[PDB]
């Protein structure tokens, strides 16, 4: 399931919405940096710093099945 | 509705009818706090209690940054 | 405007010099009990106190609780009052003796006066000025006016979606701002857009008005350890990311009667000591009166009146000790006892008419006999709940006050204890198939 | 579908006269009670006043006498407007909180906040919908639609159309654009483009399109309780607590800082409220850490009307060791007013029987019916109400349409009335376990 | 100002001479309690030498006799060198820790480590941020008396970059680490800005000596070298709470490195003592404990406060003196004290007079040394703010018999409260049953 | 920085100061009055016999109880056996209200006491490159690959100690730590030598002030050698490895940067972590590079410890690989905490009690309690007179024997106060009514405490 939403009809509740169920600073801190900041820190005269240094994904401990469920038959049956 | 969740029925959002969540939010979060960088350096000269302040590999500023994230942004930093 | 238990209990009811004065405020009688809350509410205000216990006998039935919210009507909505009762004090996430601690830091109140310049208007531009600082033209329905911003209350109205022309209402003083809506001006600009359009309003840009508003020092306690609220945003996980209560220690109060101090010494705040009210103390067992004993003797301790209505009973947690109230004796010496003693029968009938011109519920001088018949036979709490529904058998058979009738027909609609007590035990004999399960 | 004839499927309110308050012995269900009837109306009818406290109101009464029945009439009879909120007793006892303030959420759940305002909605089947995203983006759009009456033209901005392929509205689809948020929800698919979906099922209802003008306001009324606003104001995002129960000890300042602005919301006439029954259903399961805080959770204005239910007659209190009537301590006695039922007369039994029997559909002989009652003035109504069941399907083997004795003296046959198992059990003593001994043959 | 008038507020200090340990009767508010204020002095003077490790010193005696303000004076006459520590023994039942370990940190809180330092630290106001996009820059600070230029050259331009720092701030910079902690800005500029934001708060200018170097003694305790090792930011546990079991080999490294810097000269280690009042609380399970924790060097001279008799100690089921096991009882060692002869409850009367600034007729203190007499301190004690608020109904300014004698009748001393009790059983609920009337 | 203050390095006394060890002969016989002790010898000597067999590498789960009244020296044989195996020998000595905990099973605090227990060392070597780097210049290839730009065949690095330099030629790709670390002339690293990635230590001292205010740590220079091939011994107790491989210390993700960042918990360890442990640590003994060392469980105050518990050690008793169990007990018949059934000698179950070599503690002479006097006297330093010994020795008889070895502290007060140097039979005779024993305590508290009333104790 999706978690529970709030359904209020103003703007700022969608605003409120967008601003913490998806959080974009969150996201950016946990997958990684954009390309183009890839691309301007490894192109400047200078070495600058990334707010995600690194992917803060952790890396998943089942290599067939990785943070889903949706699985398939297999070759093998 | 739109009066409890955007309005003044949340106690955070501070807008006119949540006349207190503005004066609250400033003197419990900066003014009347015992982390802001004013109220450390007139208690880290002896027996008082920021004495150990000095040793641990910290300063006033990562102090005050620890204190008031969540346990999100303090791993990401 | 709704009737409870206590609403017409509105004073004490003194004298210039201090004597009660019989029916008076709402009371009826119970004059020496009332003396002396009266000089302990001058004991709180005279702000010569850093802990002192007061605790009320007498039993059930008898005004005890009605004497603590005359007390705290009779100290205003000023000085904190916080009333818990005893089985409060258990958690499962903190031990039993920082609940108390809490609640003493609850009672104690901080008194801060504000003015606070709010902006409301329509956004006329975002010019940013330096290369930093940033001009916006607030609009009014009165005029506009100009303003310069901080570069960090610029980055609170850049989260905010706030672009051309929305209202917006900054807060001058403390920096807290929110996006009210579109203008009606630029509401069709398209025809399907989706934002909340809200016309300009049609007072000043810049309205000054002060607030006197308090802060317990038990809020400081809990926005000094952990950071509540305002970006706290990886609590919506819920299961151990949530705000649970934790074991405050000393140390972080000691280091917050330092700063409250110092503010206080600016001359910024001001200080008002509270009133703790716990009733029913025996459900306090005796590792509580151990912790009080320490606690009530710090200097910065509130006041605290105790309620309990018991006999010799067993100490709770301890079996193998009996006391007097169920305080230990150990604290009992402490504490001023104050007695509560029973009602006469020609005292009952001014509590009937009391309450019934609380309700509205208008009656008869020959159903006021009736009624102060069944309190004094059977009990005070009883007689006075049968005033609400003698008036719902009054106004559904035609009437308008409650004659002896729709109380002679209540009291069999509406058994009390002790009938029911009788027919529990004599008519429900034998324990079958359609006999009670005892 | 999730109507499955239950204990209590027959009660459609509490039966009684709403003007002179006569308990009229058969209407709605409620057949035969008429004394505790008529409390309860009185009761009832005092909750819709408002101008009361939290009182209590005991339901006292021997077994299978009808006080769940009583309590689901008043449940019925106030409809979806007064929140009434059942209790079992033994709810309390959790581990994710302590004891007392999980009684005291139980308390507030039931306190509702009542406030009407209004939005902008738009019905309307969409003709067509054509965006300007040509490498462009979503930037200007037509959207065309039509009621039976109106048909319009609208334009739209770039957040509508992120919301426009966000629900991907074909052309013939009967949304709802509620103007002040955006969401769109499908009423569901015109019928006069059914040729148009081909990515549907074959089987796949359709509608008409909108009668009326295309552009009108709602007056929905909502109604949230003071439980809900405390859960809300508790977390970064906290309402998904009270649909996960994840929420814990509450700090009483957000309680008394909510208590503060409801009065300041009934003062301005923004809200008003709406006080509601709590059913708490048996009682003598709260040991009296309970009941010293019930004594003082009734004395605020704040508070719902309590009415609660007691089996046991001289018995135990837990917790404590002294005995006590019906279960609860004396000092909290004093506080409650107790209406008592009585056991039933053997025609009430076959009136109630008769009620059961039409609820469930199954018919009857008047033999079969006399047997019925003849066995429920000696075993209770619940084992009749179960012989109905079983009896129905017993005559359901053999092919038969009505049930009859040769069918209600099976089910007595087979499935013993609790008498008969006591007396089963003291006959059977040595191979039942009865604290010690087992003995095989 | 967050200091109100309590019950131990006029004992400042023993009160004993300090050469000879002669305890003189009415000094620094302690009153003719010669023989067991002799013994704590002797405790006391043991303290302050630091040599003993972990004794344990019970004070018993009847209630309302002095054994909570002996232990105050002993912790007003050490001074805030030496540690002491008020635990009551009910803060010890948690449900976050063990009983165990909040017994534990108990022992770990009163011996402290002393070490002295110099402080390298700069306070500044920013005057103008200079960077030379060529890397280096200039950095211009003033105070109330200087004004410098101080070069930077490639990181610390970065760590101004993330702090963001604009012209008018008051910077302070720790040059033995190197990290900027902006204190805030100043009323030099509050007339510049109109709108402020939140976190900006105001500050007067630094005043002398830019390179302010100073001599400081740091006092920590060992409770708070084994929080702070606990988990990686957990500087702020000591403050939340949020800290459980700590393990044995955190401590144990711990009081290792404390004994290698007590070799090497860098620390000083001052033990304290812990305070455990009503003792009696503590079950069987802390008194197994506590008999080994006194075994170690790193014990502090345990001083513990009781008052009941022959009574049965709580976790088991068998009566014993002063609510202790006697395995610990023999360990311990026992001031009894006495009560009070009248003599000295006239002068502690009017001590606790003189603390409440209330003025007494003679009449009146002889009347409430009888009220005393007959009923006890903790009553005799809370008449006098009675008596002095009622006289301030009437107005009057020296109280009298008539205000006493009212306070007497309307406040209940305890010995007439059990006699109202027995007198009215009928309505109070006793264990069973109540009339009502 | 921290100023270094020139006074006594003295210690403090505790009340098992003055044991020093055992005190035996070659032979195993006891000898009074020997390192602290005075008297007690079959309990010296079946002490020796433990000690023996622990150093002798045959205990693998034996159990040892101490019996005998309180106050009359288990735990001072419990210490004599800890400073008579040493320090490199491992010695936890926990209480029984030390397994109750809030977090995990109290059958499982055991185990992880356990497996503090246990030792083990390892022998190993460090091979690192060390210093401050002077130079970082490359080396052009001898075949530069076509389509790009430079081509670097070696990376020279100057590497310069506290004792000598030395230039170092690398592979070149080290460049990654480089530019990861930000190295650059003037910073402390350390090469290894199985990956050879360097990591930088910080800025050295000889150049902290080039720049004036841009600062970080100023380490100095490393003042040792530039190639240590430096031998290591290391010692890891098992519940080292339980923790480290339970609850990994460092990660790089979120949620690891959270288990860290929030509280560590106790956590119930499952036995096949713990099997798995024991069969690679037996193979790493077989190859012949770890020493296992078995150590001593002191588990003082055993009659706390409930039914519950010894049923859990007798499981872990019998394992393969386990230290000695030192109990210690001073009850006669009790009733165990666990089950209140059964009254069996010690708190001990009769099952538990077979596994046990019971050894007695005797009572003390009353011509042995002055020569302890004498021995405590001399410990702490308070010198005395003969007849002050007898004194004190009379109350040791009579009354206890841990209340005449507190009579030398407020005594020695009361002499250096009175204007003396020695303790004379006036200060014990002052000293002996400030402070009073149990008995004349609870003298008073029957006598003068007659009821509960007024001036009167709480029953
Ligand atoms: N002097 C009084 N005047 C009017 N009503 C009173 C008075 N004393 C008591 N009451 C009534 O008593 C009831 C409260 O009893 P309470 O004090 O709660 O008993 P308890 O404190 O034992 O629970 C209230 O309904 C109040 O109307
Ligand atoms: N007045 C009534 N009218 C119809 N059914 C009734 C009436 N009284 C009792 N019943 C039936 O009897 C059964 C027992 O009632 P209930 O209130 O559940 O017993 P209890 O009070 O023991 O819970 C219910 O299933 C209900 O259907
Ligand atoms: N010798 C004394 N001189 C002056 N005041 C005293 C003296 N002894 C006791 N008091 C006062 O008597 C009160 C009771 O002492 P305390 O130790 O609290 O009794 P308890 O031991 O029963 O707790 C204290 O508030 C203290 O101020
Ligand atoms: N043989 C001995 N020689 C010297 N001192 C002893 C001896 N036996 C016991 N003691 C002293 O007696 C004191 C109490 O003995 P203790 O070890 O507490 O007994 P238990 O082991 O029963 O707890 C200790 O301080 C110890 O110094």
């Amino acid at each position: 399931a999706p978690p529970i939403e709030v359904v209020c009809d103003s703007r700022s509740a969608v605003i409120e919405r967008e601003n913490i169920m998806f959080h974009p600073a969150m996201r950016k801190a946990l997958f990684g940096p954009t390309p183009s900041e890839i691309k301007e820190a490894s192109f400047g005269p200078r070495p600058v710093t990334l707010y995600p240094p690194r992917a803060l994904l952790p890396a998943p401990d089942h290599d067939k099945q990785r943070f889903t469920n949706i699985t398939v038959p297999s070759m093998a049956r | 509705p739109r009066l409890i969740w955007c309005d003044g029925g949340r106690l955070d959002k501070p807008g006119p009818g949540n006349l207190v969540a503005g004066f609250r939010s400033k003197y419990l979060n900066h003014m009347m706090n015992i982390w802001t960088p004013e109220n450390i350096r007139s208690s880290l000269e002896g027996i008082e209690n920021f004495t150990w302040l000095r040793f641990v590999d910290t300063s006033l500023q990562e102090a005050y940054r620890a204190s008031h994230t969540d346990v999100f942004a303090r791993a990401v930093d | 405007h709704r009737t409870a238990a206590h609403t017409h209990i509105k004073g004490l009811g003194l004298n210039s010099s201090g004597i009660a004065e019989k029916q008076a405020a709402g009371f009826v009688g119970q004059c020496a009990a009332r003396e002396a809350c009266g000089v302990v509410v001058d004991l709180i205000k005279a702000h010569k106190m850093a802990g002192r216990g007061v605790l009320l006998a007498g039993g059930p039935g008898t005004g005890k609780t009605a004497l603590a919210l005359a007390i705290s009507q009779e100290l205003g909505t000023k000085i904190p009052f916080c009333p818990i009762t005893g089985s409060e004090i258990y958690s499962t996430e903190v031990k039993k003796t920082e609940v108390l601690m809490e609640n003493f830091r609850r009672a104690i109140g901080l008194r801060v006066r504000e003015t606070k310049d709010v902006y409301e208007g329509e956004v006329t531009e975002m010019t940013p000025e330096e290369a930093s600082t940033l001009l916006i033209g607030l609009k009014s329905a009165r005029g506009q006016k100009k303003l310069r911003l901080d570069p960090s209350i610029y980055e609170a109205i850049q989260k905010e979606r706030v672009q051309v022309g929305d209202v917006i209402y900054i807060e001058t003083n403390t920096g807290a701002c929110k996006r009210v809506g579109r203008s009606d001006a630029y509401a069709t600009e398209f025809d399907l857009e989706a934002e909340e359009y809200v016309p300009i309003p049609k007072g000043e840009v810049h309205k000054k008005k002060e607030i006197v508003q308090d802060v317990t020092l038990h809020d400081l306690d809990v926005a000094n350890a952990r950071p509540q609220g305002g970006q706290d945003i990886i609590s919506m996980m819920g299961q151990l990311m949530k705000p649970k209560m934790t074991e405050i220690t000393d140390k972080l109060r000691m280091e917050i009667n330092k700063v409250v101090q110092k503010y206080i010494n600016q001359g910024v705040a001001e200080l008002i000591p509270g009133v703790l009210f716990i009733d029913e103390a025996h459900m306090l067992d005796i590792e509580c009166f151990t912790y009080l004993n320490k606690a009530l003797e710090s200097p910065i301790a509130p006041i605290v009146v105790l309620a309990s209505n018991r006999g010799i009973a067993t100490i709770r947690g301890a079996d193998d000790l009996k006391a007097a109230h169920g305080i230990p004796p150990d604290f009992l010496q402490r504490l001023l006892i104050i007695p509560t003693h029973p009602y006469e029968p020609d005292e009952i009938r001014r509590i009937v008419r009391i309450r019934a011109q609380t309700e509205g519920v208008q009656l008869t001088d020959a159903a006021v006999d009736r009624v102060a018949e069944h309190g004094v036979r059977i009990s005070l709490r009883y007689c006075l709940q049968l005033l609400a529904p003698a008036s719902i058998l009054a106004r559904v058979n035609g009437r308008t006050q409650v004659d002896v009738q729709d109380i002679a027909e209540a009291e069999e609609l509406f058994l009390d204890a002790r009938r029911s007590a009788n027919i529990l035990t004599s008519t429900g004999e034998s324990g079958g198939l359609h006999g009670f399960i005892s | 579908g999730l109507n499955l004839i239950a204990a209590h499927s027959h009660i459609r309110g509490l039966g009684v006269d709403a003007d002179t308050l006569e308990p009229r012995p058969s209407s709605q269900g409620l057949v035969g009670q008429e004394k505790a009837r008529k409390a309860a109306a009185v009761v009832l009818e005092m909750i819709k006043q408002g101008k009361i406290a939290g009182r209590a109101v005991l339901i006292a009464g021997p077994p299978s006498t009808g006080k769940t029945a009583i309590a689901m009439g008043m449940a019925q009879s106030l409809g979806q407007d007064v929140p009434f909120t059942t209790l079992a007793a033994s709810e309390i006892f959790s581990l994710e909180m302590s004891k007392t303030e999980a009684l005291t959420q139980a308390f507030r759940k039931s306190i509702g906040v009542r406030i009407k305002e209004e939005s902008e909605i738009m019905e309307g089947e969409v003709v067509e919908i054509q965006i300007d995203r040509s490498t462009g983006g979503a930037k200007q759009g037509k959207l065309t639609i039509k009621t039976t009456d109106m048909e319009a033209i609208y334009d739209m901005g770039s957040k509508m159309i992120d919301a426009m392929t966000k629900e991907r509205v074909m052309a013939g689809d009967i949304i709802s654009i509620d103007k002040s948020s955006g969401k769109i929800t499908k009423l569901g698919r015109s019928y006069a483009r059914s040729r148009d979906y081909d990515a549907m099922g074959v089987d796949t209802k359709f509608l008409q399109c909108p009668e009326g003008e295309l552009q009108k306001r709602k007056e929905v009324v909502h109604t949230v309780s003071l439980h809900e606003i405390d859960v809300i104001n508790s977390r970064t995002q906290g309402f998904l607590a009270l649909f996960s129960g994840d929420t814990g000890e509450i700090r009483s300042e957000i309680r008394d800082q909510i208590n503060t602005k409801v009065a300041e919301w009934k003062e301005e006439g923004k809200a008003e409220i709406v006080p509601g029954v709590l059913f708490i259903d048996e009682v003598h399961m709260l040991d009296i850490e309970c009941f010293s805080y019930i004594n003082r959770a009734l004395e605020s204005d704040l508070a719902p009307i309590v009415i609660m239910a007691s089996n046991r007659g001289v018995s135990r209190i837990r917790g404590t060791d002294y005995k006590s009537p019906h279960g609860l301590p004396l000092d909290f006695l004093d506080r409650v007013v107790i209406i008592n039922t009585h056991p039933y007369t053997p025609d009430e039994l076959r009136q109630i029987l008769s009620i059961r029997a039409q609820e469930e559909e199954v018919d009857l002989t008047p033999d079969a019916l006399a047997l019925l009652t003849k066995i429920g003035q000696e075993a209770g109504l619940r084992y009749a109400s179960n012989l109905i069941t079983t009896s129905q399907l017993i005559a359901a083997k053999r092919r038969a349409k009505q049930v009859g004795v040769e069918d209600v003296q099976r089910s007595f046959k087979l499935f013993y009335d609790p008498a008969r198992s006591v007396r089963f059990v003291q006959e059977s003593e040595k191979r039942l376990i009865g604290n010690d001994g087992v003995v095989d043959f």
